[PDB]
């Protein structure tokens, strides 16, 4: 079934505490809760456009050709171009809507998670519907992961922290914690 | 009616109402000289009428209103001004303030009132006017003039008019005294506020706690009809206006708004009495009801006491200081304010001169706050007190008004449930002070 | 300066609310102890004298006063590590635990008050990560003064060091027994019939942790617990009603593959942690309907990675994940004010 | 003066 | 110009000055072999990269400036793994995908759009070797005291993995230790790289005050 | 204007292409040796270089039986008649399904087992891997005459073969997938006993 | 060969599409 499979790549497969991608711009961004859930809904739509446009590129046009060794190039340059678009026709179409998306477009363009998770996915052979699938699980995982970090993150704002762990030590130090919190999830699915 | 309780908060402190309520209400010597500060209302600051060395009588005009929105002040005996200039005030600070300085001649001898005729006869605005003419600042706390109150009133349509007789501060017995001794009065003065706000009926309350306040009230209020006598459970955030009016009328006074709206208006039993004495008999404000209690007096009691008395003479009214005094507090103990000194002058909004000993005083050691939550489960309001405190304490006022710090209204029930000892109500004033002081500046700034 | 009001209190304190949760730990740590014997005991005194000097050292490193030394906040952490742990457990696994919690999940983040995870189960959960052999060794009942448990100095040397206990001093619990049995392709009634008994599992008489295998000495305490205003009830009720509904839905549904209800209940560390651990007041909700969805919450995860996970007990993990979840429901689940609505415009009228 | 007074924050 | 070399060492780090760089940092890092493989190949791109932009500089269209150089950092990171697939396959195996995410790696791209773009080659392949041994310097860090708690040994499988001649690494510590798991797994590294955040600072600290 | 914004972009592109073209022609053909060697080595761990003589990867069968469906049996013939069969067994284990190797000789005797992929808990029951204990090198002259249908069950079952401390899921699953081969060997005559 | 050519041509492809979305927005 497909809702095990989005379950366990959101919980079971995590593409943050074990998957150790998109690590910068969550770390970077996670302080304010708003620009989190503007960067999370951004890079689900983004990864999810970016692994099912890798998916027709690769079963499409770079194995009927025979090459396959270019495909980061080819799977990064696809990706970078449709984010560019993805922001500058949000610019004026809708001005409103380029408040919280459009301003954090930029980071995703080079995340390591965009990048990541079709070449996963490329590993494992997967259809079109399961590419997509893959992708807005791991977008979703990657939400679920900032909308959750940054309010323990705010919370720790307000906190007594040490002024020798106050700030990025005591995040990561929670991002520990959280991860081996996580690890509960694994074999469930 | 058929009250729906609720309140949703409230504490159940240590009352300590038995050693005072029982004695009647005593009486005060004249003292030499009195101190009457001319702020003694909210609002605008009365302007001076009388000069160094004038003679004026009990009841005489020494300063008037300079706008619609404050109180005048009156003589509360005969005698001749010797200063019209700083003297100490009842703040915790104890920096002095504007205020003029009487020497009681000892004769009070009465000056020649203004009585009015047939009060039932004449129609609202003469008789707020007369009230606005008397000095009523609503002594219950807010000291706010009760003729902007009865004319803002008269302007809507209230179908309640409900009297505060709810006395909840430990320690302060002024209320039931009062009302035990001047219940044909509380009652007249009821008759003409209805008659002023044209109104259907008065619920005046009383706490459960005070059984011959009510047998009192119930006695001399059963042969006028709509006259009601209502029991209100015994909690501490209980007196106040919007607590009570939820509690007796059922609904909710909305943010940002007045009693009016819900057509209630809620007037303090010694307001309603001050103002059944001015229409009556045109005396002016000049004297109320205080309480002394504490383990360092020797007789607690009830003092009808001149405005402006100074603090001394009421110890040593009531005996004297039996031991040290180790906190002097001026009002309920979950209000009150520190004494600076002894020789500051009783204000119409003083309700209590309480000499709290050591034994009586809890102890407080400040501790990391754990997240119990028993501050939410304590205020009337419905608020979050953590939160409120976490941003007053970072100097984000900003977050702390969205918590509610705009409805905060200063009970103490906070501080009062606090396993890690923390005071919130300090840090609450403290983001309010800063709060007034941004927004003064800024308005100055245009 | 000038003191501010208000000049009266209750006569609360940090120090009593953490005194009444240890008197109602310790019925059933008396009752865990006596039927383990002094292995159990050199333990828990091994976990609570390394929590109290460990927290001693980060008070002195860190510079706050000593007297936060005194409210017990490390002591009970310390007493329900030690009652989580298995009876016959070497002392280091004691001193890691406490080390690990008094330390990093607690001391670290600034002091009581201000550490976002639940100390004591994360203590647990990485120690039972880290050494997964020593955290699943279960030793059979044998009673204090019963001529079959070990002496006083035969305990010591099974305690401290690493003398091997015995061929047959060792059994398998209830949960863990259930699942094995189940991938040995038996139907889940036959092992319930001939392998638990509920009212030996009720009073205590199974293997099991320290503290944990007391179903009604716990209940009790919590009751107690409940009735002195400490804790809040909705927490325990989710917890409980969620995780027998799930169960008895499960039974109903196919009975022979899931059990559930009275052997859901009884057993594993679901009742401790419903009320003793899963109540902690610096990692749960602040209000009534946060507390109901923490409570919810706790008993969905707890029940969904009991049957088909791979864990026989996942009560640490599902207060870990609702710990990190509870922010968000603190600031989304704020209650209504005076004189608003739920959204928080002024009421009209 | 004592309009320009205002609490000090606590400790 | 070996200011910059001095400089990019420890006042500005990829990883614990600047903040970027974090998956590798914290994914391949329960080896200290495995550290330096990483922060090499990494050093290896980055110089060569910054070389041939700092050599193009004058031209990169600032309206396309980013997919452009994406492209070159894109080239320069397929041919390298198909250097080491056919000539380190061991240690290859390893690594695995983070060594073709390199074209990711927020610090690559940063210097690249930071420095090349305004200056010679010489200070370039200079900045990008200094950047490069600073990472290397935190992935063996970091790299050994999970590597020492883990399972007690210093550098390891140097031999195969970093060919025989690398020997002289292997060193073994506390002997007879069966370590602690944890460190190796995903809540050993956090953990780890805030403890090292935190001892950075208060030494930066130290330093300032003795000032 | 459009003349940089693509002729770059292309340029850049087709410069790439060609230069990553010119490194594939070079690399494709050692990485394949290096992936060939990799996997003689996985194979020779548990078959000896004197008992076969041809390439063990170039006569790969591919049998179907009934139980375990599709199998990779690979011959080791030393002149023209078979000495062992490697094989590989998948059981499902705790943490998942276990894929292990057998090199059964022709006459049944099992020349070692090696399991190749697991993902059991570490530091309960990795004891299967050969670097770490020697519990899987117990599979060395067992066969299935010398041991009847009794023996070939962990003792907490009533067999013969030790099970870890603490963990007796995974020896169940690995006992259980050499029995199956053995029986599969013994089932399937000629082309796989000789 | 034929595969240059593909690459240049979704490569002109992304060109001509940013240039004509900068133009047009
Ligand atoms: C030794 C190996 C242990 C293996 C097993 C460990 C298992 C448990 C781990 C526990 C670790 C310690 C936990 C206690 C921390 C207490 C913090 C107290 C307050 C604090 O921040 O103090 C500062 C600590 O120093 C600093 O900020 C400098 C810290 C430098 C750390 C360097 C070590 C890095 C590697 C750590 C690996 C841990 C792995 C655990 C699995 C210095 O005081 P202040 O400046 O705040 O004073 C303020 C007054 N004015
Ligand atoms: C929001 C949380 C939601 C939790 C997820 C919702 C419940 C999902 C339950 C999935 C159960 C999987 O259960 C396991 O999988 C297979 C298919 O994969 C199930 O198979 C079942 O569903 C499939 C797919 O529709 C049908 O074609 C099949 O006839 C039916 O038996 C089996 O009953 C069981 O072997
Ligand atoms: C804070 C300080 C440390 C507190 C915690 C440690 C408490 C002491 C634990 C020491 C453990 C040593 O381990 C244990 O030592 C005891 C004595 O102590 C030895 O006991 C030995 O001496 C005792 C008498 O002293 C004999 O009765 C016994 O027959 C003999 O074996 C055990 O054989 C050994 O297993
Ligand atoms: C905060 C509380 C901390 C509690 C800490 C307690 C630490 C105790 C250390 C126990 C030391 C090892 O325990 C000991 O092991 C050794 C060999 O291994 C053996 O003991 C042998 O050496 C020990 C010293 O190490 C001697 O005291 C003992 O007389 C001798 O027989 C026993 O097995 C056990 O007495
Ligand atoms: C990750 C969360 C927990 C943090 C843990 C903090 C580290 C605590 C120590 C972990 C050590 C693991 O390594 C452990 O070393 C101890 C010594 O202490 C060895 O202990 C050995 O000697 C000691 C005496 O000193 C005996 O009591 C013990 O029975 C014996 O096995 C263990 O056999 C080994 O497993
Ligand atoms: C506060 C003062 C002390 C209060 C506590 C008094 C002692 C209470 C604990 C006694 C527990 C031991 O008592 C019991 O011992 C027996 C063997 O003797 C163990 O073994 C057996 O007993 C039970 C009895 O129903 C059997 O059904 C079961 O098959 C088995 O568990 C039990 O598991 C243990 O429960
Ligand atoms: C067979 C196994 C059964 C397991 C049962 C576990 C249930 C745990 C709770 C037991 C019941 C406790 O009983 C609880 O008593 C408290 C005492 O204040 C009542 O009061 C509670 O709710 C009221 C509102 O309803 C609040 O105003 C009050 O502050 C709160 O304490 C609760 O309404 C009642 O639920
Ligand atoms: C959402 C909140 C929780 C609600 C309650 C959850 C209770 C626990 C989950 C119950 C899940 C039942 O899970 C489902 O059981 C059915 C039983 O019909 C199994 O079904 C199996 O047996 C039934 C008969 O019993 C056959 O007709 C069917 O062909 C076969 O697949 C499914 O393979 C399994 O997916
Ligand atoms: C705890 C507070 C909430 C209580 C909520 C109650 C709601 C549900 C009420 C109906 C429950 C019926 O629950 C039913 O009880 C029976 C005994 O009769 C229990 O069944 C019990 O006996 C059977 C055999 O007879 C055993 O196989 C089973 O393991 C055991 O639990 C089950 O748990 C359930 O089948
Ligand atoms: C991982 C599992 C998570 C489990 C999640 C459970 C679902 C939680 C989300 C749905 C919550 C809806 O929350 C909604 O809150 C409002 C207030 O805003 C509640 O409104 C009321 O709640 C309770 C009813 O018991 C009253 O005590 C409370 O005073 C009142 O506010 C609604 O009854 C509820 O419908
Ligand atoms: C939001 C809360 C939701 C609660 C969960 C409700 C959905 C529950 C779906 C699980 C239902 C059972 O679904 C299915 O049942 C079968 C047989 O019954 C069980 O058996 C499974 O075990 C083996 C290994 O142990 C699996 O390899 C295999 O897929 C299946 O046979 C599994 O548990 C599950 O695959
Ligand atoms: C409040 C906490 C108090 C902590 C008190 C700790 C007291 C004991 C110190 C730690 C134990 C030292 O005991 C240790 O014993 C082992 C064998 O058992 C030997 O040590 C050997 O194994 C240990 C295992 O971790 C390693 O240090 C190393 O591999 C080797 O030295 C030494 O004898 C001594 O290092
Ligand atoms: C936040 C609420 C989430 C609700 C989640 C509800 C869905 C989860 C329960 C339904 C899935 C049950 O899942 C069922 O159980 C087993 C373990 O028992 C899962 O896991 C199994 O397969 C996987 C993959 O090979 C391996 O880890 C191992 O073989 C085994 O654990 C299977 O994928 C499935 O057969
Ligand atoms: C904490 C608190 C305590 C109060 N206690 C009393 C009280 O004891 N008696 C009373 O009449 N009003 C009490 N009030 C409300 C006001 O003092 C008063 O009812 C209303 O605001 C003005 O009434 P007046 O015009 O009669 O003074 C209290 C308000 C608060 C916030
Ligand atoms: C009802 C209650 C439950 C508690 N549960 C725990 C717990 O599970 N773990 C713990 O370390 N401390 C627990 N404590 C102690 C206290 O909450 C602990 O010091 C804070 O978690 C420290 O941040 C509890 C205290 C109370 C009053
Ligand atoms: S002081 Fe303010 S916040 Fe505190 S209980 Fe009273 S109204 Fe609520
Ligand atoms: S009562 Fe005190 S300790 Fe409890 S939540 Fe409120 S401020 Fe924190
Ligand atoms: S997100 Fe910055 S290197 Fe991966």
């Amino acid at each position: 079934e497909y809702v095990l499979f989005l379950l366990g790549t959101v919980l079971v497969h995590n593409v943050v505490l074990v998957g150790f991608l998109g690590l910068c711009p969550f770390m970077g961004v996670s302080s304010k809760l708003d620009p989190s859930i503007g960067l999370a809904v951004a890079t689900t739509l983004v990864m999810g456009l970016g692994g099912a446009s890798s998916w027709l590129l690769e079963h499409y046009v770079l194995l009927p050709l025979g090459i396959g060794f270019i495909r980061i190039l080819a799977y990064i340059v696809v990706i970078a171009g449709m984010v560019q678009l993805i922001e500058m026709i949000i610019r004026k179409a809708s001005p409103s809507l380029y408040r919280s998306l459009g301003i954090y477009l930029p980071l995703i363009t080079t995340n390591c998670a965009v990048l990541g998770v079709p070449l996963l996915s490329v590993r494992e052979g997967h259809d079109l519907t399961m590419a997509v699938l893959f992708g807005l699980g791991s977008g979703l995982g990657f939400s679920l992961i900032m909308i959750i970090f940054a309010g323990l993150r705010e919370r720790l704002a307000l906190a007594n922290v040490p002024a020798a762990f106050s700030g990025p030590p005591i995040a990561f130090v929670t991002a520990g914690l959280l991860a081996l919190a996580f690890m509960g999830f694994g074999g469930l699915i | 009616y058929f009250n729906l309780s609720s309140i949703r908060g409230g504490v159940h402190p240590a009352a300590h109402k038995d050693l005072s309520a029982a004695l009647p209400i005593g009486s005060l010597p004249l003292p030499p000289r009195l101190y009457l500060p001319l702020r003694q209302h909210a609002g605008a600051e009365a302007l001076p009428m009388v000069a160094v060395g004038d003679k004026v009588l009990k009841g005489q005009l020494l300063a008037f209103p300079p706008t619609e929105v404050s109180a005048p002040v009156h003589a509360p005996t005969s005698g001749r001004i010797v200063a019209i200039g700083p003297v100490p005030a009842p703040h915790p600070s104890g920096l002095t303030t504007t205020g003029i300085v009487l020497e009681s001649d000892g004769e009070d001898r009465w000056i020649d009132l203004d009585v009015s005729t047939d009060p039932f006869a004449e129609d609202p605005l003469v008789l707020a006017d007369r009230v606005a003419k008397a000095g009523i600042v609503g002594l219950g706390g807010a000291i706010f003039p009760a003729a902007v109150k009865l004319k803002q009133g008269t302007r809507h349509e209230i179908k309640t008019v409900l009297v505060n007789g709810s006395e909840c501060e430990p320690y302060l017995t002024c209320d039931d005294r009062i009302m035990r001794e001047r219940a044909e009065a509380i009652v007249d003065g009821a008759r003409l506020i209805q008659h002023i706000l044209r109104a259907y009926s008065v619920v005046i309350a009383i706490e459960d706690n005070k059984p011959e306040a009510l047998a009192a009230m119930r006695a001399a209020a059963e042969h006028f009809g709509a006259i009601e006598v209502m029991a209100v459970p015994a909690l501490y955030p209980m007196g106040s206006a919007k607590q009570l009016i939820q509690a007796v009328t059922g609904r909710e006074v909305p943010a940002g708004g007045r009693s009016t709206d819900v057509g209630v208006l809620v007037h303090n039993a010694g307001t309603v009495y001050a103002i059944q004495q001015a229409l009556r008999f045109g005396r002016p404000l000049i004297s109320r009801v205080v309480t002394v209690s504490g383990a360092c007096v020797k007789t607690p009691q009830n003092l009808d006491v001149l405005i402006g008395t100074p603090v001394q003479a009421l110890i040593d009214a009531c005996g004297g200081l039996s031991g040290d005094p180790q906190q002097l507090l001026l009002g309920g103990p979950m209000m009150g304010a520190v004494l600076p000194s002894t020789e500051v002058p009783v204000i119409k909004g003083a309700t209590g001169l309480l000499a709290l000993a050591r034994h009586e005083l809890p102890n407080k050691d400040p501790a990391p706050c754990i997240r119990c939550a028993s501050c939410v489960d304590a205020c009337p309001m419905g608020l979050t007190p953590l939160d409120m405190a976490l941003y007053a304490r970072a100097d984000d006022y900003d977050g702390a008004s969205e918590y509610g710090l705009r409805d905060c209204i200063l009970c103490g029930c906070c501080s009062y449930v606090c396993p890690s000892h923390i005071p919130l109500v300090h840090y609450f004033q403290y983001a309010k002070g800063q709060q007034d002081e941004r927004r003064s500046a800024a308005r100055k700034s245009d | 300066s000038v003191a501010a009001g208000p000049f009266a209190h209750d006569r609360s304190s940090v120090n009593r609310i953490m005194l009444d949760v240890c008197l109602a730990l310790t019925p059933a740590t008396l009752f865990g102890l006596v039927m383990f014997g002094w292995p159990a005991i050199n333990l828990w005194l091994v976990t609570c004298v390394s929590a109290l000097a460990i927290e001693a050292a980060c008070l002195r490193l860190l510079g706050q006063p000593m007297r936060r030394l005194l409210d017990g906040s490390a002591l009970l952490t310390g007493w329900l590590l030690a009652i989580s742990l298995p009876p016959w457990a070497p002392w280091w696994i004691g001193v890691g635990g406490s080390l690990f919690a008094i330390g990093i999940g607690k001391q670290l983040y600034g002091g009581i008050g201000q550490n976002p995870f639940n100390p004591a189960m994360l203590a647990r959960v990485a120690l039972l990560i880290a050494f997964p052999l020593q955290m699943t060794t279960w030793a059979l009942p044998h009673p204090l003064f019963s001529s079959s448990a070990p002496g006083f100095f035969d305990s010591l040397a099974i305690t401290f060091a690493g003398a091997p206990l015995a061929d047959g001093m060792t059994g398998a619990t209830a949960l863990g027994n259930l699942k094995t049995e189940l991938t040995l392709n038996r139907t889940a009634q036959e092992i319930l019939e001939g392998g638990f008994s509920t009212i030996s599992a009720l009073f205590g008489s199974t293997p099991g942790s320290l503290g944990e295998t007391s179903e009604l000495l716990l209940l009790v305490g919590g009751v107690w617990l409940v009735l002195r205003r400490i804790i809040h009830w909705e927490i325990p009720v989710a917890i409980l009603a969620s995780v027998f509904v799930m169960a008895t839905l499960a039974y109903l549904i196919n009975p022979e593959r899931y059990a559930g209800g009275l052997y859901q209940l009884t057993s594993g560390g679901l009742i401790l942690c419903a009320f003793f651990i899963a109540t902690d007041p610096v990692t749960s909700p602040i209000s009534r309907v946060g507390r109901l969805i923490f409570g919810v919450g706790c008993g969905v995860l707890i029940y969904v990675i009991r049957t088909w996970g791979s864990f026989p007990e996942a009560a640490a993990f599902a207060v870990l994940f609702m710990n990190a979840l509870t922010p968000l429901i603190d600031r989304y689940w704020r209650p209504r004010a005076y004189g608003r609505n739920v959204r928080g415009k002024p009421l009209v009228a | 003066t004592l309009d320009t007074w205002r609490w000090d924050k606590p400790a | 110009p070996w200011q910059y070399f001095t400089s990019a060492l420890w006042q500005y780090n990829v990883a614990l000055v600047q903040m970027l760089a974090l998956c590798p940092t914290l994914a391949v890092t329960t080896t200290a072999t495995n550290g330096l493989g990483m922060g090499l190949a990494t050093t290896l791109v980055l110089v060569m990269t910054n070389a041939l932009i700092s050599s193009m500089r004058h031209t990169i269209s600032p309206e396309v400036r980013n997919p452009v150089m994406i492209g070159v950092i894109a080239g320069v990171v397929t041919l390298t793994d198909m250097a080491m697939n056919a000539w380190m396959h061991e240690l290859y195996k390893v690594l695995g995908l983070f060594i073709a995410l390199i074209v990711t790696n927020c610090a690559v791209l940063g210097r690249a759009e930071s420095f090349c773009l305004r200056n010679p080659v010489i200070p370039s392949i200079l900045d990008g070797a200094g950047m490069g041994a600073g990472f290397t310097a935190v992935l063996v860090v970091i790299g050994g005291i999970r590597e020492i708690l883990g399972s007690g040994t210093l550098f390891s499988q140097a031999s195969s993995l970093l060919g025989s001649h690398f020997k002289w690494m292997e060193i073994t510590v506390i002997p007879d230790f069966q370590g602690i798991l944890l460190a190796i797994l995903p809540p050993g590294a956090f953990i780890v790289l805030g403890f090292l955040l935190a001892a950075k600072r208060v030494i930066d600290r130290k330093r300032a005050e003795r000032r | 204007m459009v003349a940089y914004q693509g002729l770059s972009l292309g340029l850049v592109c087709a410069v790439v292409a060609l230069l990553l073209l010119t490194g594939n022609i070079m690399t494709h053909g050692t990485i394949a040796e290096q992936q060939m060697q990799d996997r003689l080595a996985t194979l020779r761990e548990v078959l000896p270089q004197s008992l076969y003589d041809n390439n063990p990867l170039a006569d790969s069968f591919k049998v179907q039986d009934a139980e375990l469906g599709e199998v990779e049996v690979l011959p080791a013939r030393l002149q023209g008649k078979l000495t062992a069969v490697v094989f590989q067994g998948r059981n499902i284990g705790y943490g998942g399904p276990i894929e292990q190797m057998m090199s059964v000789d022709a006459q049944g005797k099992i020349l070692g087992v090696r399991v190749l992929t697991h993902k059991e808990t570490p530091g309960l029951a990795d004891k299967i891997e050969a670097s770490r204990s020697d519990w899987i090198k117990v599979f060395d002259g067992l066969s299935l005459e010398n041991t009847a249908l009794d023996k070939w069950k962990v003792k907490k079952d009533g067999g013969q073969f030790d099970q870890f401390a603490g963990a007796t899921i995974t020896p169940r699953a690995v006992v259980k997938t050499v029995l199956q081969g053995l029986q599969f060997q013994a089932r399937h005559a000629e082309q796989l006993k000789a």
